[PDB]
């Protein structure tokens, strides 16, 4: 199984970013995804997270308007559009893989 | 190009009738009990959604040593049997039977439930009977009947597929045999195969094939022989409405439904299943115990039992009702009640009455004729001048014993006698 | 002004059976599921509840080099087939099958109801199926039929309108597909665009159009070619009344009640939906499997197949029972059942076989006659000596290479046989 993050750089504050990330050796329309940074103080905060279906998502209220995620799985893909963003955001992005479609949420990152 | 017989086949006069006696087989109504002998006095599974197919074998009419040089001559002519009445007799009284499973794979009901909701996590599986489908069919041969089932289709490609995904589904025909599981309203596919929970469908058949008659096919038939006559009659609703336990392998398009506040809460199952019903028995939808006289065939074969066998195949399920048979555990029964005290067993029974009109007729050996008997079996001109079906199961009638030509002597031939 | 076209068209004595092999389709009952691949290896969208639009391709008699030039000349004449003989093969038993939704928008049970009150607040949607309307309908012509079905209309003038509004409602006739949703006691409507709740009906229609022959509009037709030959069957009933959550757009008028003691109640929902039901289906109702001689047509097409294909509608629910596979989730199941260890899936099928008698027809190119066709249809004219309708989606079925003359060699040719 593989995720791979990717995209893009290092960005003027103020500025948008996009992050992509690869799925491989598992049916990803089939989970739900999220997104998890650890800051440079390597403290590790959820950023974000995505239904199976991209239809639902939901974040922390410090980065509400920030921040969309979004997915195609018809390209097996998971994206984090950043837009505004100031330099308290600085971390190492992480792409992660939550529960299924037919169990709750249960919110645990197993890859 | 296929020639109807009636070009080929010229008819005579002669008429006989033959009948089986009386015909009953009892047994369990939902699996074969074993019991240890004394090998075996074991009980057989006897269920009224059963096929019924019934090998006929008549004698042979050129062995046949009644009619006189006059009818033919054994030079350029052969005889062969062709079928004119046919009465099927049904004994037992009419009653609607349970089919059940102590195990079923019942959720949720979802036909306007306001009791309770039922949690997933637990065995979520109650006890359920339900009463099947009524069906009444009738299709007589001389080859056995063709049947459509779906079962576990080979691999779509030489392709790893994952453990869980749902198998390919394949439609397949094949011969009706007696003791194979009629359609019960639950479709007609390979509920062993496909369904490992064991769990779906009441006892009757969850491990078994459900076989439904491939009409389609037996009448696109070239030569007709698999089907000349076919009466069905079938009826069917939806009494109750239930849930399905397990996780849905096919997720559920997000595009059609909107979660709610939880948003991430589990979909609920969507999977239904009906219980079936037959609805009432009644004896003015009744189809058995009249005289079927056939005169035109659907196919080309009109009627003609070659190679002096007849093929019967019958459901009625009218008559499900089953006996229960209790016997005390003690000796002498202590006037008190305790179900300790009390065996209880479950007993169904099937009767039976075949009649049947034949009528002699000649072929004359001709060139073009007797070739194309040849390219259409030639094991027939081989028996005249080893069995392809005793690799199947079938209910043994020998009628070379039982044929008469006082046909006044018989009900079915009395019958018959009012056609002139 | 159109005329009848027995009084331009003559017709021979020549006569051809054609008739598609077993069509069968497999898929899912309510949805269409994306799996990703090696793109596509999805199930489709296979409902009991679908419109089956069948396209019969049929060979250019002008171009037919069977005929000799005994039958017609082509310098004067021209020829067109005319479809005199109709029989629609179904193949999969008699069953009914269930349709729900998880989320589905009951709020009160409001029939007799002795149980308890749901209060508003929370998501009061339960998990309901439903036995669909039973339905049986069959048209032929040689153009798509025609079908209604109620939309948003736009807005009335260049007026804005509040959010939340009811917006206008618009009747639009469209042509029949194959894979349109049938009326299942809903209506016909677009429940995607009337419906942003998602929730009022289940999951086979809630992101679909469900549409009704325009049998007004095709019988008023002027020349008949939408609808030659119908054949309806309906018949449904409120099986539970219900109560629908949400806030009533429409103010009750204070009028038709009176408040009571607490002058400060709030009207109970008094928006009613009924669960709809198809009561039992029987081989006695049913409208397939039975030969369909067209003789005298209801417009003034006579039955002429005119571009030689031949559009055929047809909607069979009494044929809705669906197969369900599970499989377990452990490469082989240790014997013991938990819900969490097998996957459960729901798979329809659909199987068809249709046959055909067409009668040769000779076309004197006259004067006033060829003028009334170019009036008619340029293309008539320009097709003898692209295409609209591939922008809608059909079921192809070819029979240029189907057709025969020898119509003894067919069940539908026999039973045209006796007609003589």
């Amino acid at each position: 199984v593989k995720l791979v993050e990717s995209g893009g750089g290092l960005v003027k504050p103020g500025g948008s970013l996009k992050l992509s990330c690869a799925a491989s050796g598992f049916p990803f329309s089939d989970y739900t995804m999220s997104w998890i940074r650890q800051t440079p103080e390597k403290r590790l905060e959820w950023v974000a997270s995505i239904s199976s279906g991209g239809t639902y998502t939901y974040y922390p209220d410090t980065v509400k308007g920030r921040f969309t995620i979004s997915r195609d799985n018809a390209k097996n893909t998971l994206y984090l559009q950043m837009s505004s963003l100031k330099s308290e955001d600085t971390a190492m992005f992480y792409c992660t893989r939550a529960s299924p479609y037919y169990d709750y949420d249960e919110g645990y990152m197993d890859y | 190009k296929v020639v109807s017989t009636d070009e080929y086949v010229t008819r005579t006069s002669i008429f006989y009738h033959a009948g089986s006696s009386r015909l009953l087989t009892v047994g369990h109504p939902y699996f074969k009990v074993p019991k240890g002998g004394n090998g075996r006095q074991d009980v057989p599974k006897v269920s009224a959604y059963q096929y019924r197919v019934f090998r006929v074998k008549l004698p042979d009419p050129n062995k046949f040593g009644l009619p006189d040089n006059t009818v033919y001559d054994p030079n350029s002519q052969r005889l062969v049997w062709a079928c004119v009445g046919v009465e099927i007799g049904r004994g037992q009284p009419l009653g609607v039977g349970l089919s059940g499973h102590p195990l079923y794979n019942k959720l949720d009901d979802t036909e306007n439930s306001h009791v309770a909701s039922a949690v997933d996590t637990k065995d979520t599986r109650d006890n359920v009977s339900v009463d099947y489908k009524q069906t009444q069919l009738c299709i007589i041969g001389c080859v056995p009947a063709i049947g459509e089932h779906w079962t576990k289709g080979t691999a779509s490609k030489p392709t790893t597929v994952v453990q869980g995904d749902c198998p390919p589904l394949e439609l397949i025909n094949t011969p009706i045999e007696d003791g194979d599981m009629v359609d019960t309203g639950y479709g007609a596919m390979d509920f062993k195969l496909l369904q490992d929970n064991k769990s779906e469908v009441p006892l009757d058949i969850c491990q078994s094939i459900c076989k439904y008659p491939d009409y389609l096919q037996m009448s696109a038939d070239a030569y007709g022989d698999s089907m000349f006559f076919c009466l069905r009659r079938e009826q069917v609703f939806a009494r109750h409405f239930w849930n399905r336990s397990g996780t849905m392998g096919d997720q559920l398009p997000e595009s059609l439904y909107i979660k709610g506040t939880d948003i991430r809460a589990n979909p609920g199952s969507y999977l239904y299943s009906p219980s079936p019903s037959g609805s009432v028995v009644t004896s003015d939808s009744q189809l058995f115990n009249k005289p079927y006289w056939l005169h035109k065939a659907q196919g080309l074969n009109n009627g003609i039992c070659w190679h002096n066998q007849l093929f019967l195949t019958v459901v009625d399920t009218t008559r499900s009702t089953n006996l229960s048979v209790c016997a005390s555990t003690t000796s002498s029964i202590p006037n008190v009640y305790t179900p300790t005290s009390f065996k209880e067993y479950a007993r169904h029974v099937e009767e039976f009455d075949l009649q049947f009109i034949f009528q002699l007729c000649k072929i004359t050996l001709t060139t073009e004729v007797m070739s194309y008997i040849h390219n259409m079996n030639t094991t027939i001109l081989e028996d005249w001048n080893q069995d392809p079906y005793d690799k199947l199961k079938f209910w043994p009638v020998d009628l070379k014993e039982r044929f008469s030509a006082d046909l006044d002597q018989f009900p079915l031939g009395r019958k018959f006698l009012l056609q002139l």
